[PDB]
RNA sequence: CCUCCGCAUAAGCCUGCGUCAGCAACUGACAAUUAACAGCCCAAUAUCUACAAUCAACCAACAAGUCAUUAUUACCCUCACUGUCAACCCAACACAGGCAUGCUCAUAAGGAAAGGUUAAAAAAAGUAAAAGGAACUCGGCAAAUCUUACCCC
RNA sequence: GCUACCUAAGAACAGCUAAGAGCACACCCGUCUAUGUAGCAAAAUAGUGGGAAGAUUUAUAGGUAGAGGCGACAAACCUA
RNA sequence: GCUAAACCUAGCCCCAAACCCCCACCUUACUACCAAACCUUAGCCAAACCAUUUACAUAAAGUAUAGGCGAUAGAAAUUGGGCGCAAUAGAUAUAGUACCGCAAGGGAAAGAUGAAAAAACCAAGCAUAAUAUAGCAAGGACUA
């Protein structure tokens, strides 16, 4: 969990045990090229390799062998009408190797009007022959 | 030469972005040749429940009935948890009913928290 | 949103207010009258009748309330005439939009008397609070199916009382519920 | 080769100007009181 | 500041009318036009 | 061009205001309230100048030893250099003397 | 915006006969 | 740009994500796209009780007398530019119809005793009353330009027009008014233009030839 | 698994999906421990998936299906938290008295204002602790300037938002 | 056609010529740098550590030197955290300047002195120059050739 | 964080003749000329030059602070 | 006819009244975790230099006193909301932000539609429209 004090180990403690899980994830999809046994996710800060292996291993049940994590530093360069630094916040990007052979691919996600249309049908447009005239009249 | 920007560990030399790291939390220690023990016990194992056969959906159906917010407070958590113990052992030492003036032996402990969230 | 935010028709966070509201602009503030949480009147349904300017005396229906501005969007009526969908060729159409109206501008309606009314909150024994006309007797009330996904809970479901209440913890019945086992006791650290 | 006299390094940045450096001392303690009544954002390095 | 000027504008017309037909930037402009319509006077 | 282009939104004054129509009622209190209260007990405004006429220098120096002690300290900064400023002013420099 | 009527009044009569001198009247 | 599509993938290829919000005030409309029933000129008497259970007092023996009123009112706006009166007397699927291209230019149109009587022809019908009625009429008309220079046709020489007026009514406070005018395909055409027009061919590139 | 980062496929592209209400709080104060446990997961595991449903949306320049049933989510999953550290907080009243989980103390720092300190877990006492006991939680005689120009620059900024309010009020009665 | 540069690391900077859209690197959205390299170390209490380096061998020194343990006790878990991008930093700048080290010492890497034309004066840099060869000038300064001798300090 | 001196622990110095030696790169400095003078530069450029195994040059961290420091005294240098 | 002009209200000022205000953070602040504080202010300036000296309710009273007895200093007993500002103004403040500085520190500028945007005229400077012998650019004039 994040935002929360830990309570301290000493040595030959009771296992340190989260109930509720703070954190959230979110897997990214890739891109750049990767393995197809390569699943990349959003870690949120105070979440470590460790954490992530067993909150995939725990929640999702996903046999999950290898993770490398990185820290991805977003662009404190964009400005307000104030001329002061807007900070696109930084965020932990982990990779993940799957056990078993298996493979993942980020599926395909994402595969009134009546009388605008239907007077984009009659616009009628004017004939060059009339020169300007309108044409509501009937003489 | 900044000043308003927030010192993170991407910033110093390399004795400064060894030190310094995110909101992460300590695992193990540190040895001889820099040798890192991980301690078992500090990770936290993510108690996870069954999820079989379980019938609550996350969101919940328009048609359910509004109510009034009650919170609960402590003279609600003692009436229903605490008092028909005492009405009905009255009627015929305080540790008999629930309650434990220490807790220095107890594992889940309420103050300080020693359970996490 | 920045202080002395200005609104208007647009709501609040779409796009084209943030094209008429950007975070730069500085403009007067309007002087609104302070008509109290309490003392608001008018609501999203009313039948009310506009007593001036264009379309005086004619009686409609309240569409939209815009309460930080004290304004009340009779629909069809106080209308003005604005194209839409106009590109670099077509001419757009033309549409009746409404113009907003003070709620000084506009009184209600007795749904039996169907006449302009002052309207206070009177007190009864049968409801606390209601509109009660003036120049009668008259309640006027407060004016104006499903069905589940995989994934909502039923009613039945969501009213379920499985809350034994016990001086157990979350994680005390949790550990007791998942049967996990712990004989190391908790050694005490200091707090400063 | 005048004017080039910034020659950056953040340990001599944070041990020169930094917050423990400021607090080791009265004189700075009043200068991050100071700069606290002024109102300005950044106390310190 | 309390009261300043309001009325400036037509005491800069009161000078520069008796300027409109001079060369220069002498029709145009006060701290010209005041020397040259003086020095006209 | 610092003129108006506008004729500006009109004035209206009520000369029957509450505060103008009772204007200066109770200024002879003394003089036919058998003395009771002097009309300078009558003013309204800050408590060193009810009832108190002077210049600057005075002024200040009375706010100073009348209110001085419960001022604001960069107040009572700014109303110290003033009334040494005005000191060295009334009595050092000018033409009269 | 410097308070008062008077040169709003008279400058708001020289934009008048300007206007008049402009496009005189029929 | 040319439709919603190429805003839409503009916005797409730009980022600019629109979210689709939900307001609670939609466009109270007083109009149709165009005609329920186009008429075709060389039963519907459940219309008209569709008509009459609405508005419960109307007569059609007396209603082309009111839709002459009403036509030639509406005309006679547009020798004043009077738009106020107009979107009483018209619809608003009419006003850009017969007021856009008449800007910044006078017209002096004037009615002259019609030839027949005019005459009910059909009937149809979130509730839309639509009328449309035969008239055979004489019209004067003199289209000037911003310079007040004539550009169609003489002030005193009368004209035999045919009109198909379609009217349409909102059926609480609308009334009869001009919807659109069905023109024929079997029509004679309308007054020659008193100028001349060139129309250009297709503007080449360098690579193409003309075929 | 990982199918459950994703919701059902039939929804993929429906730029509309139909969702019920969020949890409120009295909901779930009838629910057990057990339930709001298991209930958190599956809470958990619906916002995960609505979160990868969201970076995808940005990722595609396509707007949300249904963005409302995210907040729905954080709100139940806020409200869940409440309602655990509700029973929380009446548990320690009872137990203990202590009406905050974690002890701390009223300090006052070097800069003479007074903070809640917060305590942090430590293994020796406070006595022997080197890097604590250069954490200096007592204010020197020449702070006690600063506080006073601290304490009249609040008062200007109060002195100043209520005789502002005075004019509005002043100004709303010329106008009506 | 240039190259006395380049490629890395250190320090610095902090997303700053990646994708999509809007004289002849800016804005919005999206995406990325993944630890084996490098930081981040060490259980006490006593007890040891006379003989440089220079190919360390002859030698040859003086300025006299950069490198190490043992005893007993305690000890059994393990690979976490952080840096990793760029055309970049300090000089107000897309500045002929300043910038440590390891490699290539002409490059396998990196770049373009000319917007186009004409061929004035004056100016800058250069190449050539008859005869003479310091007559110039404050002074052989500059340039070209390289040299003798003597004073002062 | 420049610069004056110092502290700690580091580093670089090709080739040729044979040591605060000589020729000579890198590197340090700046004699003399010319350009430049709101410049490329709030002191540079091009060439010529002095030194280049030493009282050398240099990266990094630390120290000395204005009634002062520091100084192979120029009454220098101590953020143009 | 371009540049532009204009605008009224954000706010501010002076009074009165009333005594105010989850998590991480003194290590390289924003970092989960290991063996000590008090010590006269001075000086500018006035004395036409300077050197002792030089101010920091009413009334007694500028009195007694003090003082290179000179500049000057100086008691006590006793007594008892707006004839404010309105965007170069009013706060520096739209903000102690941008930016400048190694740091202490310094420190900005600005906005004006309408009920609803789900609807002209006038500063300088030019342009329309270059110039004609001769001279502080005018004045007397003149048919010009
Ligand atoms: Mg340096
Ligand atoms: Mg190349
Ligand atoms: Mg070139
Ligand atoms: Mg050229
Ligand atoms: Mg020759
Ligand atoms: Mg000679
Ligand atoms: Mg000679
Ligand atoms: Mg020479
Ligand atoms: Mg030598
Ligand atoms: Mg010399
Ligand atoms: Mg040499
Ligand atoms: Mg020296
Ligand atoms: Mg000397
Ligand atoms: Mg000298
Ligand atoms: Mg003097
Ligand atoms: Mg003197
Ligand atoms: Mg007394
Ligand atoms: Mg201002
Ligand atoms: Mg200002
Ligand atoms: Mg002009
Ligand atoms: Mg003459």
């Amino acid at each position: 969990a994040r935002n929360v004090v830990y309570p301290l180990y000493r040595l030959g403690g009771p296992q340190l045990r989260v109930f509720r899980t703070n954190f959230f994830i979110q897997l990214v999809r890739p891109g750049v090229a990767q393995p197809e046994d390569t699943v990349q996710f959003r870690i949120p800060m105070e979440m470590t390799r460790v954490d992530l292996r067993n909150y995939l291993e725990g929640i999702y049940n996903v046999p999950v062998a290898a993770v490398r994590t990185r820290v991805q530093h977003g662009s404190n360069k964009r400005r307000d009408h104030r001329n002061v630094r807007i900070k696109k916040p930084d965020y932990k990007v982990a990779y993940v190797q799957l056990a078993h052979g298996q493979t993942f691919t980020f599926p395909d996600l994402f595969p009134l009007y009546s009388m605008l249309e239907e007077e984009r049908q009659q616009r009628q447009s004017s004939d060059p022959r009339r020169g300007g005239v309108p044409s509501w009249f009937g003489l | 030469a900044d000043r308003m920007s927030k010192w993170t560990s991407k910033r110093g030399p390399r004795s400064f972005r060894g030190r310094k790291g995110r909101g992460a939390k300590g695992i193990g220690f540190l040895t001889s040749g820099w040798r890192f023990v991980q301690i078992k016990e500090m990770v936290p194992e993510f108690v996870v429940p069954d999820l079989t056969g379980f019938k609550l959906k996350p969101y919940v159906s328009y048609l359910a009935p509004e109510s009034e917010e009650t919170p609960l407070t402590a003279a609600q958590l003692f009436s229903e948890a605490v008092a028909p113990a005492i009405e009905k052992d009255f009627k015929d030492n305080l540790e008999k009913y629930g309650f434990e003036p220490t807790q220095e032996g107890k594992l889940f402990q309420l103050y300080p928290r020693n359970f996490l969230r | 949103l920045p202080p002395h935010y200005r609104y208007g028709m647009s709501p609040p966070g779409s796009v084209a207010d943030k094209r008429k509201n950007p975070p730069w602009i500085r403009r007067r503030p309007v002087v609104v009258e302070p008509i109290s949480d309490e003392d608001w009147y008018l609501f999203c349904g009313d039948t009310v009748e506009i007593l001036e300017g264009k379309d005086a005396g004619k009686q409609g229906k309240v569409v939209q309330v815009i309460r930080q501005r004290n304004w009340v969007v009779v629909g069809g009526l106080n209308t003005h005439y604005r194209y839409i969908g106009k590109t670099m060729d077509y001419r757009g159409t033309m549409i009746p939009s409404e113009a907003p109206l003070l709620h000084r501008q506009v009184k209600l309606v007795d749904p039996m008397d169907r006449k302009p009314t002052e309207i206070e909150w009177r007190f009864t024994e049968a409801g606390e609070r209601v509109r009660v006309s003036t120049r009668s007797g008259r309640i006027i009330p407060k004016p104006e199916t499903w069905i589940d996904g995989p994934k909502d809970t039923s009613v039945e479901d969501a009213l379920e009382r499985t809350y034994v209440p016990c001086l157990k913890t979350l994680q005390e019945e949790v550990m007791e519920a998942m049967g996990i086992k712990e004989t190391r006791k908790y050694k005490k650290v200091y707090w400063y | 080769a005048r004017g080039n006299e910034y020659q950056p390094s953040n340990i001599k940045r944070k041990n020169k100007h930094g917050w423990v450096r400021r607090l080791s001392t009265p004189a700075g303690v009043q200068v991050i009181l100071r700069r606290m009544l002024k109102g300005r954002k950044s106390l310190s390095h | 500041l309390r009261n300043r000027v309001t009325d400036r504008y037509f005491r800069i017309q009161e000078v520069l009318k008796h300027a409109r037909h001079f060369r220069g930037r002498k029709n145009r402009c006060y701290r010209l036009a005041v020397r040259t319509v003086i020095r006209a006077f | 061009i610092g003129i108006r282009l506008t004729l500006p939104p009109p004035k209206v004054v009520d000369r029957w205001n509450e505060k103008r129509a009772m204007f200066g009622v109770y200024d002879n209190i003394g003089i036919l309230g058998n003395f009771e209260k002097h009309p300078k007990e009558l003013i309204r405004g800050p408590i060193w100048l009810r009832g108190w006429k002077g210049n600057e220098l005075q002024r200040c120096i009375r706010k100073r030893k009348m209110v001085g002690s419960r001022m604001f300290a960069d107040d009572l900064h700014n109303l110290n250099k003033r009334i040494r400023y005005l000191y060295k002013h009334f009595n050092r420099h000018g033409k009269f003397r | 915006v410097k308070k008062g009527f008077r040169a709003a009044f008279r400058f708001q009569k020289e934009l008048e006969r300007q206007r008049l001198l402009r496009c005189p009247p029929p | 740009f040319k439709t919603e599509k190429e805003f839409m993938q503009h916005a797409r290829k730009a980022g600019l994500v629109i979210p689709p919000e939900k307001s609670d005030r939609s466009i109270h409309l007083a109009c149709t796209a165009g005609i329920f029933d186009a008429y075709v000129p060389p039963a519907s008497q459940v219309s008209i009780r569709r008509i009459k259970d609405y508005d419960a007092n109307f007569k059609i023996k007396d209603f082309p007398e009111k839709a002459k009123d009403i036509f030639i009112e509406a005309h006679l706006c547009l020798n004043n530019s009077d738009h106020d009166r107009l979107h009483t007397l018209v619809t608003e699927h009419c006003f850009p119809d017969m007021t856009w291209d008449i800007k910044y230019k006078t017209v002096r149109w004037s009615f002259v005793e019609s030839l027949e009587p005019s005459h009910v022809v059909q009937v149809r019908c979130n509730v839309y009353g639509q009328i449309t009625v035969r008239m055979h009429t004489r019209q004067t008309l003199a289209i000037y330009d911003r310079f007040g220079r004539l550009m169609y046709g003489q002030e005193d020489v009368p004209k035999d027009v045919l009109e198909y007026v379609v009217f349409e009514k909102q059926l609480p406070y609308g009334s009869w008014r001009m919807h659109t005018k069905i023109v024929p395909p079997w029509a004679p055409p309308k007054q020659p233009i008193l100028k001349t027009v060139m129309i250009p061919g297709p503007q080449l590139k360098p690579e193409e030839e003309y075929e | 698994g990982l199918e459950e980062f994703f919701d059902d496929p039939k929804n993929w592209g429906q730029e509309k999906v139909k969702s019920g209400a969020a949890w409120t709080c009295q909901q779930l104060r009838n629910k057990s421990n057990e339930d709001l446990h298991k209930l958190w997961y599956v809470l958990l595991k619906e916002r995960n998936m609505l979160l990868t449903l969201e970076q995808e949306a940005k990722r595609q320049r396509l707007p949300m299906p249904s963005p409302e049933r995210l907040d729905k989510v954080v709100d139940s999953m806020d409200a869940l938290d409440k309602v655990v550290q509700e029973r929380e907080d009446a548990l320690r009243l009872l137990q203990t008295g202590q009406e905050r989980a974690r002890p701390g103390a009223w300090r006052r720092d070097i800069f003479g204002r007074i903070i809640w300190h917060k305590f942090k877990q430590w293994v020796i006492p406070w006595h022997l602790n080197k890097r604590y006991n250069r954490k200096r939680f007592f204010a020197l005689p020449y702070v006690d300037h600063f506080l006073r120009l601290e304490r009249e620059k609040r008062a200007r900024i109060k002195a100043r938002k209520e005789n502002l309010e005075r004019k509005k009020a002043k100004i709303l009665l010329k106008k009506f």
